[PDB]
């Protein structure tokens, strides 16, 4: 009786980053 | 100049084509405007789009239950919701109001109607216009109503009936105005 | 584009950093089905007529902006940390419906070709602003993944009584003023 939605998968994290 | 902004959108997509002949499930990661990974359930598993979403898509690859909920939801969501909702929203329907105002040109205003279907024609007398009629785009309202417009350049003799004629699914005949 | 009949999106899921802000609806063949408030937690329609073709568990509209929460974060450091774009919005004002002076109808404003998501959307009636009578729809998608807005402003046609739609988004030089007249 009520609509579903799609589900986010949880990203792989855990990386670097570099500043601009 | 002005604030930063950083944005995610995810978009679970269902397509459907001959009622439910074929249902696709196209789930899209994006980053600001750049979709960088994706679901298409007419392939199976996740792809990288861009560079970026090679790391989920391996990752979410090596998970079995990610792969299966995903799957699933095929059926969970889009088929679901085709039961659910799409069939009625299909069977909705609300009528065109059809209104002719001259500018020689005259303007067929064809207002307010739901589904998108529909077909405009004009007729000078017992002939239907091909030369001579343009159609603006389908306008979309937003409140799930559309509206478009149907100009006839005219050359009008008095005596002269012009008909504009407007076929839609929620008639059961088309409707008729006419300008003499 | 995928050639298909008919396409629904379960759900278009939003979440930018500033604010933070976000926004859950699902979308059938281009139309907003229902959203969810996701400040009261709760499944609403701006057009309640759709309220017939099922509820929403709001829940799992709060779940995916957890979710997308931690995703930003991590794609935001993946690309450098890559600000959006500001792209340049167009604006369209035009009625809803045939205009005869004194009968009751309604002003459409479409902001199109959105980004950021991010807006100002206000009505101006003979240069001052306008409050009672207006909504306005959701961030709703594109396949290029920018946004359309459409904002409506209820009225009553008359003589030398004109409008201007007010625009405001970080891709204008300068507030955007789009003027219609009956
Ligand atoms: C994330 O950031 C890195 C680093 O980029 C560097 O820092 C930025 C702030 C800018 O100032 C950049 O101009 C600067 O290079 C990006 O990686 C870099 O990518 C470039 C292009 O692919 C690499 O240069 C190439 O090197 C090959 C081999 O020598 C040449 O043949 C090419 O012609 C080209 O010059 C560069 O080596 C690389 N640097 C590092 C440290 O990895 C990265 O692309 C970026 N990611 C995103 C999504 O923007
Ligand atoms: C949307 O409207 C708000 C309100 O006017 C804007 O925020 C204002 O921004 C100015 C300039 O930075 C400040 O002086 C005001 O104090 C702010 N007002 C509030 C209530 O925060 C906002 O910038 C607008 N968005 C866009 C994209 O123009
Ligand atoms: C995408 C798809 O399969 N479309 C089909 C088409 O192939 C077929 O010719 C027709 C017959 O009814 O129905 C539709």
């Amino acid at each position: 009786e009520r609509n579903a939605g799609s589900g986010i998968i949880i990203s792989d994290g855990g990386g670097g980053s570099l500043v601009p | 100049g002005s604030p930063e902004d950083f944005v995610f959108q995810f978009k679970g997509m269902c397509y459907f084509t001959n009622g439910t002949e074929r249902v696709r499930l196209v789930t899209r990661y994006i980053y600001n405007r750049e979709e960088y990974a994706r679901f298409d359930s007419d392939v199976g598993v996740y792809r990288a789009v861009t560079p970026q979403g090679r790391p989920d898509a391996e990752y979410w690859n090596s998970q079995k239950e990610v792969l299966e909920g995903t799957r699933a939801e095929l059926d969970t969501v889009c088929r679901h919701n085709y039961e659910v909702a799409f069939r009625g929203i299909l069977q909705r329907r609300v009528e065109p109001t059809v209104t002719i105002s001259p500018s020689n040109l005259l303007v067929c205003s064809v207002t307010d109607f739901y589904p998108g279907q529909i077909k405009v024609r004009w007729f000078r007398n017992d002939q239907e216009e091909t030369a001579g009629v343009v159609s603006t785009p389908l306008i979309r309202n937003g409140d799930w109503t559309f509206q478009i417009l149907v100009m006839l350049e005219m050359t009008p003799q008095r005596g002269d009936v012009y008909t504009c004629h407007v076929e839609h699914p929620s008639l059961q005949s088309p409707i008729t105005v006419e300008w003499r | 584009d995928i050639v298909a009949d008919h396409v629904a999106s379960c759900g278009v899921n939003l979440y930018q950093f500033y604010g933070p802000s976000g926004q859950y609806t699902h979308e059938f063949d281009g139309d907003e089905q229902f959203y969810v408030d996701l400040e009261r937690k709760e499944t609403a329609w701006r057009w309640p007529e759709f309220s017939k073709f099922g509820g929403f568990d709001p829940q799992g509209a709060l779940r995916n902006m957890a979710v997308a929460k931690h995703n930003l974060n991590i794609m935001i450091k993946r690309y450098n940390s890559t600000a959006a774009t500001n792209e340049v919005p167009e604006v369209t004002v035009f009625s809803k419906s045939p205009v005869t002076l004194g009968q009751p109808n309604t002003l459409i404003c479409l902001v199109d070709n959105i980004f950021p998501p991010v807006v100002n959307i206000t009505w101006l009636s003979n240069g001052q602003s306008v409050t009672e009578g207006v909504s306005e729809t959701s961030f709703l998608s594109k396949s290029d993944h920018s946004f359309f807005k459409i904002s409506y402003l209820t009225f009553l046609p008359s003589a030398d009584e004109i409008y201007d739609c007010k625009v405001e988004h970080w891709g204008l030089d300068q507030p955007l003023l789009k003027h219609w007249e009956p």
